[PDB]
């Protein structure tokens, strides 16, 4: 078995960078190592074959120089699009293996989020739950807090939060934070609060409704 | 062109067998040697390589998943599939069929379809509306979504209106609940007009459970009592 290290494995880099990835194999193999782009959800993506030649599509900003154990790929000017996760392949004798992934992200000015709440559907209430939806959209960066409250009483424990990945277009996240409760928990309070703490916000962001 | 679309079962009992099959449209199997193979991918983690097939029928097969992979070729239906035997949830993960040809490797993928492992059986999920209001607009747009919860395996897909919404549209990742089952959330942000006008549908599909739900999202009717106009 051929191993591949592959460093970093996380990057933020800015639109327009110059971004150097780095790719090592415990032996030589010549020029038999592609390099795929994989975006979350989506299946990879071909972008260099033999080791420097591109893939027909691929843009002319991808790169990849090196021969026998040391390789590196290479972005001229990223572009918000080019936010995926890279992976190196040998191609010399099996078994075929893959390098351990670069994530790379994009680094962008600060982006408030706007807060929206959504009180648990009617069709959800004759099953017996009750979920409470907090949705933040279109912010940068990634780390935010949400802190639920209901009746003034700061909850915690009970619920989950899923952040979608960078938008192609303007390098933006948006999270969903759920809070699941029975609905005799939910008819016995009155107040259910969603706090978002956030660089983007000079003090913490509250939407809250009291019916329940 | 040449596509590749993989099926099967998305959902194998431990200690049994796996059974994949990967069509090739748009083009033949038969081109001399072109390496058709199957890669696999744990969630959260790296690529794996199988093995391959080629044109003759021989094999070459990872060494740990060796006495348990078999990989075929039908020429007269243009597939070739993949059968992994005494599966262990070490083998949930997406398997990816792709032809290794010419030049490198690995120029066309599948679609990718998801094998959970589990001796837990098919659960089709509920679709609750995420209902615009007064609550959820904030300043020109307004937000309004689908809640897709308690479902099993993964995956499902959601569409807004046959795929006529696009814009504006996010669909989050599904999360493990604190009691086994998978929930993710489908938004979708308007500006606040076209709220009482425009229609807003989600098409929600769980292949696992063969089950297809469509679900209208009308605006808020709050009913603790108001006056109406006739």
């Amino acid at each position: 078995d051929i191993q591949m290290t592959q460093s970093p494995s996380s990057l933020s880099a800015s639109v327009g960078d110059r971004v150097t990835i780095t790719c090592r194999a415990s032996q030589s193999i010549s020029s038999y190592l592609n390099w795929y782009q994989q975006k979350p959800g989506k299946a990879p993506k071909l972008l260099i074959y033999a080791a420097s030649s591109l893939q027909s599509g691929v843009p002319s900003r991808f790169s990849g120089s090196g021969s026998g154990t040391d390789f590196t790929l290479t972005i001229s000017s990223l572009q918000p699009e080019d936010f995926a996760t890279y992976y190196c392949q040998q191609s010399y004798s099996t078994p075929l293996t893959f390098g351990g992934g670069t994530k790379v992200e994009i680094k962008r000015t600060v982006a408030a989020p706007s807060v929206f709440i959504f009180p648990p559907s009617d069709e959800q209430l004759k099953s017996g739950t009750a979920s409470v939806v907090c949705l933040l959209n279109n912010f940068y960066p990634r780390e935010a807090k949400v802190q639920w409250k209901v009746d003034n009483a700061l909850q915690s424990g009970n619920s989950q939060e899923s952040v979608t990945e960078q938008d192609s277009k303007d390098s933006t996240y948006s999270l969903s934070s759920t809070l699941t409760l029975s609905k005799a928990d939910y008819e016995k309070h009155k107040l259910y609060a969603c706090e978002v703490t956030h660089q983007g916000l000079s003090s913490p962001v509250t939407k809250s409704f009291n019916r329940g | 062109q040449v596509q590749l679309q993989e099926s099967g079962p998305g959902l194998v009992k431990p200690s049994e067998t796996l059974s994949l099959t990967c069509t090739v449209s748009g083009g033949s199997v038969s081109s001399g040697s072109y390496y058709w193979s199957w890669i696999r991918q744990p969630p959260g983690k790296g690529l794996e390589w199988i093995g391959y097939i080629y044109y003759s029928g021989s094999t070459n097969y990872n060494p740990s998943l060796k006495s348990r992979v078999t990989i075929s070729v039908d020429t007269s239906k243009n597939q070739f599939s993949l059968k992994l035997s005494s599966v262990t949830a070490a083998d949930t993960a997406v398997y990816y069929c792709a032809r290794e040809g010419k030049n490198g490797a690995f120029d066309i993928w599948g679609q990718g379809t998801m094998v959970t492992v589990s001796s837990a059986s098919t659960k089709g999920p509920s679709v609750f509306p995420l209902a615009p209001s007064s609550k959820s607009t904030s300043g020109g747009t307004a937000a309004l979504g689908c809640l897709v919860k308690d479902y099993f395996p993964e995956p499902v897909t959601v569409s807004w209106n046959s795929g006529a919404l696009t814009s504006g549209v996010h669909t989050f990742p599904a999360v493990l609940q604190s009691s086994g089952l998978y929930s993710l959330s489908s938004v979708v942000t308007v500006p606040s007009s076209s709220l009482g006008t425009q229609t807003y549908i989600c098409n929600v599909n769980h292949k696992p459970s063969n089950t297809k739900v469509d679900k209208k999202v009308e605006p808020k009717s709050c009913d603790k009592t108001s006056h109406h106009h006739h």
